[PDB]
Order: C-alpha cells, then structure tokens, then sequence
RNA sequence: AAGGCGGCCCCCUGGACGAAGACUGACGCUCAGGUGCGAAAGCGUGGGGAGCAAACAGGAUUAGAUACCCUGGUAGUCCACGCCGUAAACGAUGUCGACUUGGAGGUUGUGCCCUUGAGGCGUGGCUUCCGGAGCUAACGCGUUAAGUCGACCGCCUGGGGAGUACGGCCGCAAGGUUAAAACUCAAAUGAAUUGACGGGGGCCCGCACAAGCGGUGGAGCAUGUGGUUUAAUUCGAUGCAA
C-alpha cells in the first residue's frame, strides 16, 4: 500500500532483535522523491555521534535541478526523530562486540515518512547455515511425519 | 420421498480426503458427505477420525430414506477404509455385503513422474 | 511343496481343464506365484499360458469384478 | 473380493475377514508403487538390490551356524 | 528407569480395622506428614457414612469406590511437540489408586465446616453416583472413548 | 553378436542346446582399410495423439530462485518411410584354443537303476554366490580368472590447453569422425589406514523424558548481577561451568 524501498536482504543477513517505528528527518526535493523519485535504502545503518543517530546509507535520486543554488548530495546523512525515552537502547546495546541497528523498511504514515529501524548482529556465514538447516529440517520432519501417518 | 429397503454405500478414500455416498441399487445418489465439509480443512481431514465424521454425517443425511440392508464398496488407499465402515455399522445400518473394488491399471496410462522432495 | 504335474507325469497342460486348474488362481483372479504353489519353472510358464487362454475364452475370470 | 456376511456373524469378524482378504489380495500395497512412474533403470536396480539381500540373508543364515555359540 | 524395573512396595496393614485399601486411602489423603489428623478425619467420615448408608464401613467404602471406579488413563505419548495423546486401559491397582485420589481431591475441592464433613458429604454422593468423582470419570471417559481412530 | 526384447493368437523366419549316429577333410583364428546392425534424444515428410511430459504461463519457498513443491501445458513420447552413428553402448575386463583345488544353487536335455513321491547315480550348454593356489599397488579376479601361455587387432606415454582450432570426409541441420600447435604448473591421480564431519543408520545409559510431587516467573524483603547516577558507587568472576 504505502510501502517504499525496503531492505529485506538485511533481515536474512542479521538477527533482528527489536524494532523502532521512529521517523526520518529530510530536506526538500527528497520527500517528494519518496513518492516517486527512486529512493534506495541499501547499505543503511545508524551513525550515532553523540545523540545524532543519522541514517548514513541511502541514495534518493534528485528528480529536478530547477533550484540550482543548493548543492545536491544523494548520500546525505538523514536525521532521525526518535523519543529520548526509547533512544536509550541505541546509546546502550550497540557497542558491545558487533551489534548494529539497520533500516529494515521505509513507508508512509499519513503523508509523513517513517523508517523502521532494527537492532541486530552479524552471522559470520555459520549462523546462516544453521538457520537454513533448521528451516529445511522442520519442513522435512513435517513431510516425513505426514507420509508415515498417511 | 420414497423409502428404499436396500442400499449401497460407496466410500471413495484418498490420501487427502474421503467421500461417502449412498445409492439404492443402481447408482442413483441419495446422500453424500465429505471430510472437507465435515468441519476439517487441509491435511486435517485426512485422519480416520475425519472419515468417521464424514460417514456419520452421511448417515444423518440419509435418515429420511431409512435404509436397512446396506452393501459397502470401498475404493482407494485411504485411512478411512475401516473407520467409514465401522461408523456406518454403528449408525444403526446393517451391512449385508462388503467389497473393495479399486481401479488397478494393467500397465495402462503412464503415471506422473517421481517427485523430488 | 512339490510339482504335482511332474509327480503325476502330466506332460502338457490344456486350458480346457477348469476343475483341476482353479486351484492355481486366487479368489481375486490372480495367479498363485511359484514360491507358494511349489511348481517348476517348466510348468509355471505353461500354467500361465493356459490361464491366459482360459481368461481369453471366458473360462476363468481375469478378476472378481468385471462390470 | 466379495465378503458378503452371512447371518449370525459379528461385524467385527466380518470386517476382520474383509481386511484379511484385502491384505492377501495386496491391493492396498500396489498403489504405493503405482502412484508414480518408476523408470525401467530404477526398477531393475531395485530388483537386483532386493535379490542381493534376499540370498545374502540365507547366506548369512547358513554361514552363522559354524561359530559364535551365543 | 530404563533397565531397573522394580515391583510394587508394601504398605502398613492399617491396624485400625485392617485393609490395604484403607491404608492407601489414608496415605494418599494425608499431606505434610499429618497422618494423625488425616486418619481422624477419614475415620470420623467413614463412621458417619456407615450409619448414613446402613451398611458396614469397609463394604460401603469399597462399593462407593467401585461405583466411581474409572477404566482409562489418558496419557501423553506424542512423538514430539505435536499434540497426540492416547487413552489406554488401567491396571486394577492404579485404577483403585486413581479412584481414591479423585475421591480425596474432590474432598478438598468441595468445602464445608470441616474436612471430615466434606469427606462424608462427598462419600454420601459417590454412594449413589453423585458429587465430583463420577462427573470427573464421565468427563475423562467421554474424551477417552470419542478418540478411537487414533491408536 | 551388441543395442535390446514381457496378454493371447495366426504367417514367415534367424539363432541356441542333447543321447546315438553318418559324412567333406584344415575348408581354422584374428583382421588396418571397408560393410552392416546399433539405447534414447534429435531432424524431414505423411498420420495420430488417452496418459505423461522439455520449452512456456501461473501459484508457492527463499534476501534473491530464470529450479526443486503444485495447476495447466506445446514439441516429443504412439505409426510408416527417410538422416546421425551418439551413451557410465559397463563386466570401465577385445576375438579364438588348451591346462589349473573345491562347495552351495537356478535353468535346459539326455543315459541307467525296481522312478511305489522332483527315489538314486551319472553326463553336456547357459547362468548366480562363496572360496584354495596363483596374480594384483590394494580393492578384488579366482575354471565364465584380473592364475600360466599361444595367434591377431585397437589403444596408452604428466595434468590443463583439448578431444579444442585449422585442414579432409560424412550429414538438410544439430553435429560426428581424423586430429594438432603456441602457453602455464610441478604436480594431476587410484587403493587402503587414522582422526574429523554428515540435514546417514543402529544400540545403550543418567529425575534426560514420561509418570508423579513440590516449587521459580504473580506480591513485601534480602544480599548478588548488568545498566544509570555519583567523587567513587572499591577488584575480579560474564552460557551451562559468573
Ligand atoms: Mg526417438
Ligand atoms: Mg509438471
Ligand atoms: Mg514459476
Ligand atoms: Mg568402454
Ligand atoms: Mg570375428
Ligand atoms: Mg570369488
Ligand atoms: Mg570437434
């Protein structure tokens, strides 16, 4: 419905623990491009400086140059609007060993863009094997049980 | 309607569903019931309990005819091959003949390919 | 058991015999295998042909159900 | 098979007789192999694999009567 | 135990009158090592029931137990996380034990002035197949016999 | 012969094996070049097409699935006449002759003895499993040898390049056949052993489950833990095994 460019690869590439429905803060010519304008949310992650967890990786194509005064930067760091009450998770459980929180998807909420955030961590190519093995094994167990019980 | 003294009950069972139907003596259906309509959906209707439920629903659906002497014809390798028969017996219907006529192709049409699950 | 054909010296088997041939067909119209009959491979291949001849000439039904 | 039940016969024994007749006819066991197409190559492989085991069992039966008391 | 298969242990002969059934009833009714007050309560209740039913105490207890005696245990032998239970017949000893455990559990369930009065009132109902024991037996038997296709 | 052949009947016909014979008389084996046959798939023409089923569409799984799961579905698989001579066309073991311990069978024929029952002793062809000597790097072969020899043909000379390009022939085409060179490396391999691993299997054990009986997450409080604050909230312990 109101869904926009989403990053479903990061869901398989990470272990999503908790999610944040926090909003995004962006300048002109970009929110219009969210409707149509080729926004891409690849390589998305938070870049906490002090309390400024900007989303760094996103390429939103500028569709016009009619205002040829401001310099266009598709790789701009977008600000994020999150409650200070729930921002404690981000200044907390991020820098342990490898914890990250990445942008899973971006959609519309009554003419305002909301980017879904999620706390996760890497898999080192050995957790992926275990996940695939378990996903296949549950299916195989169900199939063999059904075949045996006819 | 017109009551019939004798009846034949066909039980077509399969790996996924079971159907039981009633005829008088020639192949004219009177009442039928299926495990899908017996309040079961998906593979949950493949259990012999679902077959028994379908058989008792079919027996209830043919109360208006009052069949006394029944002959059962089973068809298909389904779990209900005994559950349907015992449900029909327990529903007050007397069984006179039991037969298992199952289509066995004498190396006829080629069956589909092996599924590589 | 033993091959009754060899025991009695029956050289050939004819489809026209039914009373002493019904013993080699099951109630479903299937041929009783050699491992159950106790018959030699020389006479099993002649019993099968005789049973097929009888089935063709409606002397022994192919199965219990036909129509 | 016709399993017409006569009088003075319980439904339990009638159904058991019908089930025994079906078992001896082997109609239920034939669908598990007629439900799909077996290639002649696979069928011959299965036949030899079954023949090999079928006399290997008898070979072991006749070979285990020499030693290994218990 | 996988390999160690033990028998059944022996209990005291209940020297009040002498009955293994009574001893088992006492040692299952007692809790927190209060066998003395448990015996007092059960014996008062049984003595009241004797006059209330007109028969002997032991005979009235035995017939009341038999009238609410169950037959099937619904166990959980499922192959895994999937729900697949199974009803089975009960051996006579476990049958009697389960019946008297249900009796003493209904005694705690129904409240009154004292546990002796609760036991007497519930035995006076199990005598003519009333109370909680027979209801629980029926409620277990209906779901144990409605599932017959599952072996 | 190989490829490969399975209801029944009719017609033509090839090949194979046996008791007792008669007969020509080395007429015998192999065979480059050549000839013929030759799984399926494929191509052309004329037919047919029930089921199955490349390509193709849709549905489902997946981060992605142009695939494995499902519903359809054309060529093709069915017939006649034509083209290729391609397979793990394998027994990865070329054709023919002689010799070499044994056992347990299947199939087929014949001889003899009292055949009262597939009673008993022999004797040829094919085929199956163990197994001695011997052979082999070992797996394994083992009278149907991979044991010892005799006659002949074909093939091999490090792994890639490459069974590739060119060249000649064949074929309507797809391609087949004959068959290199330049350049790189010091490896490429097979039989077996020990560990390890498997979404391989089997067996066994422990309040490990089941069965029971009591508890912890619900509520004061207690020290202990992580985080926060603070001048410090004194050090380490950080899954069972803090
Ligand atoms: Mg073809
Ligand atoms: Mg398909
Ligand atoms: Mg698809
Ligand atoms: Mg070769
Ligand atoms: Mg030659
Ligand atoms: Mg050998
Ligand atoms: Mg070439």
């Amino acid at each position: 419905s109101a869904t926009i460019a989403l990053n479903k690869r990061a869901r398989h590439e990470y272990f999503i623990e908790e999610e944040f429905e926090a909003g995004l803060a962006l300048q002109g010519w970009e929110v219009k491009s969210l409707r149509a304008g080729k926004a891409n949310i690849s390589d998305s992650y938070v870049l906490l400086r002090d309390g400024e967890a900007f989303l760094f990786g996103a390429n939103i194509t500028p569709m016009a140059v009619a205002s040829t005064h401001v310099v266009c930067d598709p790789t701009r760091t977008r600000k994020l609007l999150l409650n200070q009450r729930e921002l404690d998770s981000l200044y907390g459980r991020v820098n342990r060993e490898g914890y990250t929180v990445v942008a899973l998807s971006l959609y519309w909420k009554n003419a305002w863009c909301k980017v879904k955030i999620g706390v996760a961590k890497g898999k080192k190519q050995h957790d992926k094997r275990s996940d695939i093995k378990e996903r296949e094994w549950q299916v195989d167990k169900a199939r063999i049980m059904k075949n045996a019980h006819r | 309607r017109k009551q019939v003294s004798d009846g034949v009950a066909h039980i077509h069972a399969s790996f996924n569903n079971t159907i039981v139907t009633i005829t008088d003596r020639q192949g004219n259906a009177l009442g039928w019931a299926t495990a899908g309509g017996s309040g079961f959906r998906g593979s949950r209707k493949s259990t012999p309990f679902a077959a028994q439920v379908a058989a008792e629903r079919c027996a209830d659906a043919v109360k208006e005819y009052g069949i006394k002497n029944l002959e059962v014809m089973v068809k298909g390798p389904g779990p209900g091959r005994e559950s349907t028969i015992r449900a029909l017996n327990a529903a007050g219907f007397r069984i006179t003949n039991i037969t298992d006529v199952t289509p066995i192709p004498h190396n006829g049409c080629r069956p589909p390919k092996k599924r590589r699950v | 058991k033993f091959c009754r054909f060899t025991a009695e010296g029956v050289q050939e088997i004819d489809y026209k015999d039914i009373a002493t041939l019904k013993n080699y067909i099951t109630e479903s119209g299937k041929i009783v295998p050699s491992r159950i009959t106790g018959t030699r491979a020389k006479y099993q291949r002649q019993l099968a042909r005789a049973i097929k001849r009888a089935r063709y000439l409606s002397l022994l039904p192919y199965t219990d159900r036909h129509q | 098979p016709v399993i017409k039940v006569r009088e003075n016969e319980p439904f339990d024994v009638a159904l058991r007789r019908f089930k025994r007749s079906c078992e001896k006819a082997g109609v239920l066991a034939e669908v598990r192999r007629r439900e799909f197409y077996e290639k002649p190559t696979t069928e011959r492989k299965r036949a030899k694999a079954s023949a090999v085991k079928r006399h290997a069992k008898k070979l072991a039966r006749e070979n285990a009567r020499r030693t290994r008391l218990y | 135990p996988r390999r160690r298969v033990i028998g059944q242990r022996k209990i005291l002969p209940d020297p009040k009158f002498g009955s293994e059934l009574l001893a088992k009833f006492v040692n299952i009714l007692m809790v927190d090592g209060k066998k003395s007050t448990a015996e007092s309560i059960v014996y008062s209740a049984l003595e009241t029931l004797a006059q209330r039913s007109g028969k002997s105490e032991l005979e009235a207890f035995e017939v009341a137990l038999e009238n609410v005696r169950p037959t099937v245990e619904v166990k959980s032998r499922r192959v895994g996380g999937s729900t697949y239970q199974v009803p089975v017949e009960v051996r006579p000893v476990r049958r009697n034990a389960l019946a008297m455990r249900w009796i003493v559990e209904a005694a705690r369930k129904r409240g009154d002035k004292s546990m002796a009065l609760r036991l007497a009132n519930e035995l006076s109902d199990a005598a003519e197949n009333k109370g909680t024991a027979v209801k629980k037996r029926e409620d277990v038997h209906r779901m144990a016999e409605a599932n017959k296709a599952f072996a």
